[PDB]
C-alpha cells in the first residue's frame, strides 16, 4: 500500500500519436529470392502444399491460389455421358 | 583537442580559480522566431551579465547530461528552464514546440568577463576566450507551471534515415515543385486536383502526370511509367 | 566515346529466306548520379555472360 | 589538389572541391553523408562534417602496401553497388568499419577517429587526478578469455573467380597455443582484393592480441582540452613501483636546483630526463645532472617561470611508457570531467 | 526504514528498466 | 544535482577491443533457397523488379545487374539505317 | 533522505538494468 | 546507511529488470 | 557481504513445468519460397555448393545429399577395362 | 549427492559446530607460471594455516555467488583479492592477466584441520574430509591500488563455440602445422612467406599450396581444391 507513482504521457509519446489512437499493421520480412517481388500478410495467388499447414479464411471477394488437396494423371475415358459415342473420324 | 586559447589553459591549471559561467543562447531563426538569451546568475552589480555586447538575461535555466562518446547511441543531453510567467508556454504554442531550434553553449571564466559587470572593472577582460558547443532541441518531454524541460540532440543524428532514400514509382514524382530537379519556372497553371487557376498562392502540382502535363515538363518526370506491367 | 552519351552497334548478318526475326527492348536503371560510364566499349556490355 | 589516377597530392589544401571519379573510400563516405537528393544533404549539412579530418583519413587510405602477389597496392579503396535500402546508421558503421575510424560528435563537427600511430598529449600523474572515497586513483579492467579472437572468415567479391563471393581464413598460431581458439566472421565493405581482406582479419587479431588494457579516472577543471581520440600517458606511481610524478615546492634559478615533492632515485648506466611546465604552459624537457638529498635535483637548466606547485615527471630511459586512447569524457556537476582511455 | 522503502525501490527499478529498454532500442543500442 | 557515478571500462571491454576503436560490419542473413550461396550488401549481379524499390548507388569499378524499367518483344524492321536495303537472297 | 536518494536509485537502477541485459544477451538467457 | 544500502539496491534493482523484461516478453510489449 | 534473497519459483514455472526439466528444441524459420514445405535442422536432401561451409556429420542411418567438391563433363573412352575392344556393331 | 564423508555429514548436523575454513588454490601450470595458496586466517599460534602439507599463506581473499543451476545461463561467481602491496599486477602483467587459469575451492571444518595449527593438537584430525570444485579464470573486472577482482567460470562453457567447426576453404588448409592430421614430421624447409630456410626455430607452412608442395606433402592437404570454380 505504498509507492511512487509516475507520469506516463512522455512514455507513451515516445513512438508516436498515432499508435496511441490505433495499433500498427505488420509486414512481412524480405527475401532476396523473390528480386524484390514485395509480399503482403492478406494475399496469396498460387497453390500451396497441404500437409502441416492451417485451412486458410476468405473475407472478401478476391483471387485465390488454394492448398492442394489431390493430384494426379490418368488417361480419360472416350465415353463424354451420352448413350452415343463416336471414336475417329 | 579543441583548440583552447592559452589563457583558458592557464586559468584551468591554477589552484585558485575565478567562478565559471556557463551562457545559454536558444537560436529560433530557423523555426520562425527571434534568438534568447539567457543566463543563471546576475552580476555583480545587480544587472544582467554582458558577454561581449549580448547582455545575456537572469533566469534560471540548467542543462546537465552532456557527454563526448561515440561508441554507443547518441548523447541527448537534457535542459530544464522554469516559466513560473509562462515564458515557454507562450513560445510553445507559438513556434510550435521549440522543436528544431538551435541551443548554443558557452563556458567562460569570470575572469575574462567584460569590464561592464564588476564595480572596480576587470584588467585582464578578453572577449576572445570561450568553449562553444551546438545542439538542437528535440523534444519537450515536460511543460507544467513550475517547470518545462526540453532533451537537446546532436545535429547529425541518424534516427530517421534511410541512405538510398530514392522511390521508383509509377504514377507518382518524388521530387519537390518548382525544385532544382523539377526544374520548372512559370505562370500558375492549376490546382493540386487538376483544376485550372491563375493565382499564384494556390499554384501547387499533383504529383500525377495530368498535373505535370498541366506544365508541359513530362521530360523531367521523376517517376518511371508502365512499371507496373513488368512487377505484375 | 563520350561521357555524357553513348551508342554503339554490331551489324546484324543478312538473311537468306523470307522470314522474319524478333526484336528484344530493355531498358536497366544502373546506379543514381552522374557516373563516368563504361570501362571498355562494347566489351563491357555482357548478355547472358557472353 | 587529389589527382584521382595517380593518387598524389599537390600541396597545401584550400578547402575547394573539383568534381572527378575516384576510388577513395573517404570521399565516397563524404558523399554518402552530404548529397541532397539521396544521401542526408538534407538533415546534414556541409558545415557539420569536417573535411579536414576526412582529408588526413584520405592520404592514410591511399598509401602504398605490399600484396601478396608481390605487386603494391593502395590500402583501402571503395568498391561497391548498395541496391537494397537500409538505415542510415548501419551504411555508416559500414563505411567507417573498412577505414576503422569511429564516428563521434566534436562540441561543434561530426570527426571521424582513425586507429593510426599517434604521439601523446598530456601525463597524468598520482597529483592531477581525483582520489576517490575509495582510494584508488586509477581502475583499470582487461579484456575476457573468449572476447580476445584469434580466426576471423572475412568475405569478400572475387573479380577473377567471377563476382560471386568468397571467404579467407586469417589466424594467429602463437596465440591459439594460449588462449585456445575463438573464431569470428567477418565481411569486408568494399572490398575487391584478397590482400585488403587478408588486412581487415589481421587488424582484428592483432588489436585484440596486443591492445587488452583500459583505464579509468577523473579529471578536475582542465578537461576543457580532451576529446575523444587524444592519446595520453599515464605515470601511476604505485602500478610501477617507483615515484615518477609531483610537483615542485620550491625553485632555485640561480643554483639551478628544484625542491621536488617526493625523493627520486638516479638510475645507473643512463640520463634522466625531468618533464617541467614552463611558464608559457608548454611541457619542457630538461636532463637531470645530480640528486642531493633525494629531494634536491640539479636540472642542466631551468625553463623560464616555472611556478611552484606545478607537475613534474620523470622520465627514466629503461621504463617504457603506458600511453592510452580516450573513448569517452563525461562531464560532471562537480566541475570534473571522468575519463575512459584504452591501450594503445 | 521498513518494507515501504522495498517497494518504492522497486517500483523505481521498475521505472528504470523500462526507460533502459526503450533507450537502447534506438539507432546504436544492444536492441538495434 | 547528485547520483553515483560509474565506471565503464569493464562494461565497455565487454564485447570486444575491437569494437570500442571500430564498429562492425553487417552480415545478410541466411536463406536456404540459395544452396550454401553466400550473398554480400554491397554487390549484385541480377536484374529485379522496378516498383517499391530504390534506385541503387554504385560507388566504385563493379560487375552490376540493374533494375529493369522497360522489357518488350515485337517484329524487327529490315531497314538496317542506311538508304540501301536488300531483302532475301 | 529528500529527493537526492531517489536520484540515486534511479541511477543505480539503470546500471542494473544495463547489467541484467547484458547478462541475459549470453548463451541461455532469454534474448539468446 | 552505507554501502549496504547501495548493494541491496543493485539487487532489487536487477529484480526489476529481469521482472520487465519478461513483463515486455509477452504478447502487446516492445519485445512481442 | 549483505543483500536480499528473492524467491525464484514463481519466476521459473513462468515458461512451463516442462522448460524446468528439459530445454526445448529450435524450429528453422519459415520462408515462402518453399510453398509451405516444412524444414527440420537434423535432414538435408539435395546437392549445396561447398566453399565457406561446414563439412557435415551423419550420425545414424540416414538418406544423405552432400556438397560436391567436382562436377565435370566430358566425352568417354571406348575401352570398357578389358583387353578386348569392340567398337561400332 | 556428493559422495561426503560420514564424519563430515555428523559435523553438518550437529547443533555447535566448529569454524568452516574455505581455502583458495590458484593453479597457473597451463599459463606458463606457478601455483599459489591463499587462505583468509591465520591460526591459532599465528602461523599459516597447514592442511594436509600444503601450508595456505595468510592473505586477504573472498569468493562470493557460486550456485548449483542448470535451467539458465552459466554460473559466473566472483573473486575478490587484495594487492595493495603489488602481487596481484605482478602476477597480472607477467601471466596476460591471469585469464585461463584454474581455481580449486576447499571446505573443511576446522574440527579435521591438522594437529600443527593448534597449540594443544587436535585428535580428530583426518585429512581426508573436504568438498573441492574447480573453475577456471575469466576475466579481471578490476584492477587498482586497493584491490583486484575476477570473475570465474565454469570449465566447461559453451559461449563462443560452434559445432561443426571445420570450413572448406578452396585455397588454404586448416590443420596444425606438424600435428595429427598434417602428418608431417621431419627437417625444416621454409618459412611462413615461403622462403627457404633451415633453422627449426623458424621453419613455419604458410598454409598454402606452395607452402605445403616444400614438404611433398600436398595428399594430406587440408583445404578442397578447385571449389570456387563450382561456386562461381
Ligand atoms: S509531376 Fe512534373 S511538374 Fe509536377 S513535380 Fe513532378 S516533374 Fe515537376
Ligand atoms: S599445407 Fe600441407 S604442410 Fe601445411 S599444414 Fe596443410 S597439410 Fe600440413
Amino acid at each position: 500500500m505504498t509507492g511512487i507513482l509516475f507520469s506516463l504521457g512522455a512514455s507513451m509519446v515516445l513512438g508516436g500519436v498515432a499508435q496511441m489512437l490505433a495499433p500498427k499493421a505488420r509486414t512481412p520480412r524480405i527475401q532476396t529470392t523473390d528480386n524484390g517481388k514485395q509480399n503482403t500478410y492478406f494475399s496469396s495467388l498460387d497453390n500451396m502444399v497441404a500437409q502441416g499447414n492451417v485451412l486458410p479464411v476468405l473475407y472478401g471477394e478476391m483471387r485465390v491460389g488454394s492448398r492442394v488437396v489431390s493430384q494426379e494423371i490418368s488417361t480419360a475415358d472416350e465415353g463424354d455421358g451420352g448413350q452415343v459415342v463416336v471414336i475417329g473420324r | 583537442m579543441q583548440d583552447i586559447r592559452q589563457e583558458t589553459l592557464n586559468e584551468c591549471t591554477r589552484a585558485e580559480q575565478s567562478a565559471s559561467v556557463v551562457l545559454w543562447e536558444i537560436d529560433l531563426t530557423e523555426v520562425g522566431g527571434e534568438r534568447y538569451f539567457f543566463c543563471n546568475e546576475q552580476n555583480e552589480k545587480g544587472e544582467p551579465v554582458t558577454w561581449q555586447g549580448r547582455q545575456y538575461q537572469p533566469y534560471p535555466i540548467q542543462g546537465s547530461g552532456f557527454e563526448l562518446n561515440g561508441k554507443g547511441t547518441s548523447t541527448r543531453p537534457t535542459l530544464t528552464v522554469s516559466n513560473l510567467y509562462g515564458m515557454v508556454t507562450g513560445m510553445a504554442e507559438d513556434m510550435q514546440s521549440l522543436v528544431g531550434g538551435t541551443v548554443v553553449r558557452r563556458k567562460v571564466y569570470a575572469r575574462f568577463l567584460d569590464a561592464v559587470n564588476f564595480v572596480n572593472g576587470n584588467s585582464y577582460a578578453d572577449p576572445e576566450q570561450e568553449v562553444i558547443s551546438r545542439w538542437r532541441i528535440e523534444q519537450c518531454s515536460e511543460l507544467s507551471a513550475v517547470s518545462a524541460s526540453f532533451v537537446l540532440s546532436t545535429p547529425t543524428e541518424t534516427d530517421g534515415a534511410v541512405f538510398p532514400g530514392r522511390i521508383m514509382l509509377a504514377n507518382t514524382c518524388t521530387w519537390t515543385y518548382r525544385g532544382d530537379e523539377c526544374g520548372y519556372s512559370g505562370p500558375a497553371v492549376a490546382d493540386e486536383y487538376d483544376q485550372p487557376t491563375s493565382d499564384i498562392t494556390k499554384d501547387k502540382c499533383s504529383k500525377c502526370l495530368s498535373g505535370c502535363k498541366f506544365r508541359n515538363n513530362v521530360g523531367n518526370f521523376g517517376g518511371f511509367l508502365s512499371i507496373n506491367k513488368l512487377s505484375q | 566515346m563520350g561521357k555524357g552519351s553513348s551508342k554503339g552497334h554490331t551489324p546484324r548478318e543478312a538473311k537468306d529466306n523470307l522470314k522474319s526475326t524478333q526484336l528484344l527492348s530493355v531498358i536497366d536503371a544502373i546506379s543514381e548520379g552522374p557516373i563516368e560510364g563504361p570501362v571498355d566499349g562494347l566489351k563491357s556490355v555482357l548478355l547472358n555472360s557472353t | 589538389n587529389y589527382n584521382p589516377q595517380t593518387r598524389q597530392y599537390s600541396g597545401i589544401w584550400d578547402g575547394t572541391f573539383k568534381p572527378a571519379y575516384s576510388n577513395n573510400m573517404a570521399w565516397c563516405l563524404w558523399d554518402m553523408l552530404t548529397h541532397p537528393r539521396y544521401g542526408m544533404g538534407k538533415r546534414l549539412g556541409a558545415a557539420d562534417v569536417d573535411k579536414w579530418a576526412l582529408y588526413v583519413i584520405g592520404q592514410y587510405c591511399d598509401q602504398s602496401v605490399p600484396d601478396g602477389f608481390g605487386g603494391t597496392e593502395p590500402r583501402i579503396t571503395c568498391n561497391a553497388y548498395l541496391t537494397t535500402q537500409r538505415k542510415a546508421w548501419d551504411v555508416l558503421s559500414d563505411f567507417c568499419s573498412a577505414m576503422r575510424c569511429m564516428p563521434v560528435w566534436n562540441g561543434q563537427t561530426l570527426t571521424f577517429v582513425q586507429d593510426r600511430p599517434s604521439d601523446k598529449t598530456w601525463t597524468y600523474n598520482r597529483s592531477n587526478v581525483v582520489m576517490p572515497d575509495d582510494g584508488a586513483p586509477f581502475r583499470y579492467s582487461f579484456s575476457a578469455l573468449k572476447d580476445r579472437h584469434n580466426a576471423v572468415e572475412v568475405n569478400w567479391i572475387d573479380p577473377n573467380n567471377g563476382w560471386e563471393t568468397a571467404t579467407e581464413l586469417v589466424e594467429d598460431t602463437q596465440a591459439i597455443a594460449r588462449y585456445g581458439r575463438n573464431v569470428t566472421k567477418m565481411d569486408a565493405f568494399g572490398c575487391t582484393s584478397r590482400g585488403q581482406a587478408h588486412r581487415a582479419g589481421l587488424w582484428l587479431i592483432k588489436t585484440e592480441l596486443l591492445e587488452t588494457q583500459t583505464v579509468d579516472f577523473s579529471v578536475g577543471a582542465e578537461g576543457l582540452r580532451h576529446v575523444p581520440g587524444d592519446v595520453i600517458e599515464i605515470c601511476d606511481d604505485d602500478y610501477a613501483g617507483i615515484s615518477t610524478g609531483g610537483r615542485v615546492l620550491a625553485v632555485n634559478s640561480q643554483t639551478r636546483t628544484l625542491t621536488l615533492d617526493r625523493e627520486i632515485t638516479l638510475p645507473s648506466s643512463g640520463t634522466a630526463l625531468i618533464s617541467l611546465v614552463d611558464g608559457s604552459g608548454n611541457p619542457v624537457s630538461v636532463e637531470v645532472q645530480s640528486v642531493t638529498d633525494g629531494v634536491k635535483v640539479k636540472v642542466s637548466r631551468v625553463p623560464d617561470g616555472v611556478a611552484e606547485y606545478s607537475v613534474w615527471e620523470l622520465k627514466l630511459p629503461t621504463l617504457r611508457q603506458r600511453l592510452f586512447r580516450c573513448v569517452s569524457i563525461r562531464e560532471n556537476d562537480d566541475g570534473t570531467y571522468a575519463i575512459t582511455a584504452v591501450q594503445h | 526504514i521498513g518494507p515501504a522503502a522495498l517497494k518504492a525501490v522497486y517500483d523505481m527499478a521498475r521505472k528504470g528498466a523500462r526507460d533502459e529498454i526503450q533507450t537502447q532500442m534506438r539507432d546504436g543500442g544492444l536492441f538495434s
